[PDB]
């Protein structure tokens, strides 16, 4: 009964987890989200339509809409670490945070 | 700390107290509905509520919300992760978090796991 804002499992964070030796650069990480995405969905145009956000500092992972079905898929996969409903940082923006990807365009946050 | 997130604390903590658990995850919706910055106390009461409760979904919105929050590093936050997962009964989880963190020993989360086994 009690869900947080914008928690309506649509929405989905996936944080991975990158090698040390060396770390990948922001470009690589971005890459890394889209890539696992399109393994997920199938394509990368699928991909970059559905990577809403993502972050390489304060956390390294992306949000995508996809349904609960289709977050279970990216357990288990490389680099994968969580997979979690997403929901808003920003109540009144109904914002769910993050830098912002708008099907290839990087907004910074 | 902010007198509002003062009083929303206690008022958790006091239900909580009370075994008033849905009540305590009430009052938090409405503190992030209404803007009112949740801090490291506030999610260490909620988490326990949620792993009293067997709340496992909220307790990944709330996973999510702390990772995104930059309460990554927090050592109250993810003992209180670690007592939700292992509690609602996902010991791999507990396990991911606590190698997470740079005390608690992997023992005492076994424990509380097979406790509420």
């Amino acid at each position: 009964t009690i869900m947080l804002p914008g928690s309506d499992y649509n929405h989905w964070l996936i944080v991975m987890e990158f090698p040390k030796d060396p770390a990948p650069s922001r470009d690589q990480m971005i890459d890394t989200y889209l890539n696992t995405l399109a393994t997920v969905l199938g394509s990368m145009e699928e991909a970059k339509k559905n990577m809403y956000a993502f972050s390489t500092t304060t956390y390294t992972g992306f949000q995508c809409t996809i349904d609960e079905e289709t977050s279970e898929k990216f357990k288990g996969l490389p680099g994968v670490l969580w997979v979690l409903p997403d929901s808003y940082i920003d109540v009144k923006n109904k914002d769910y945070g993050g830098d912002k990807y708008i099907n290839g365009e990087i907004i910074p946050s | 700390v902010a007198p509002t997130v003062v009083t929303y604390n206690a008022l958790i903590d006091g239900l909580c107290k009370a075994g008033k658990l849905d009540e305590a995850l009430k009052l938090f919706e409405e503190m992030v509905e209404k803007g009112i910055k949740p801090d490291e106390f506030t999610f260490s009461s909620v988490l326990k509520a949620c792993a009293r409760l067997g709340a496992l979904e909220l307790g990944k919105q709330i996973h999510g919300y702390v990772i995104k929050s930059g309460f990554e590093s927090n050592v109250v936050v993810y003992n209180a992760l670690i007592d939700m997962y292992s509690k609602c009964g996902l010991l791999e989880e507990a396990r991911k978090v606590f190698d997470e963190m740079p005390e608690l020993t992997y023992r005492r989360v076994v424990e509380s796991y097979c406790r509420a086994k």
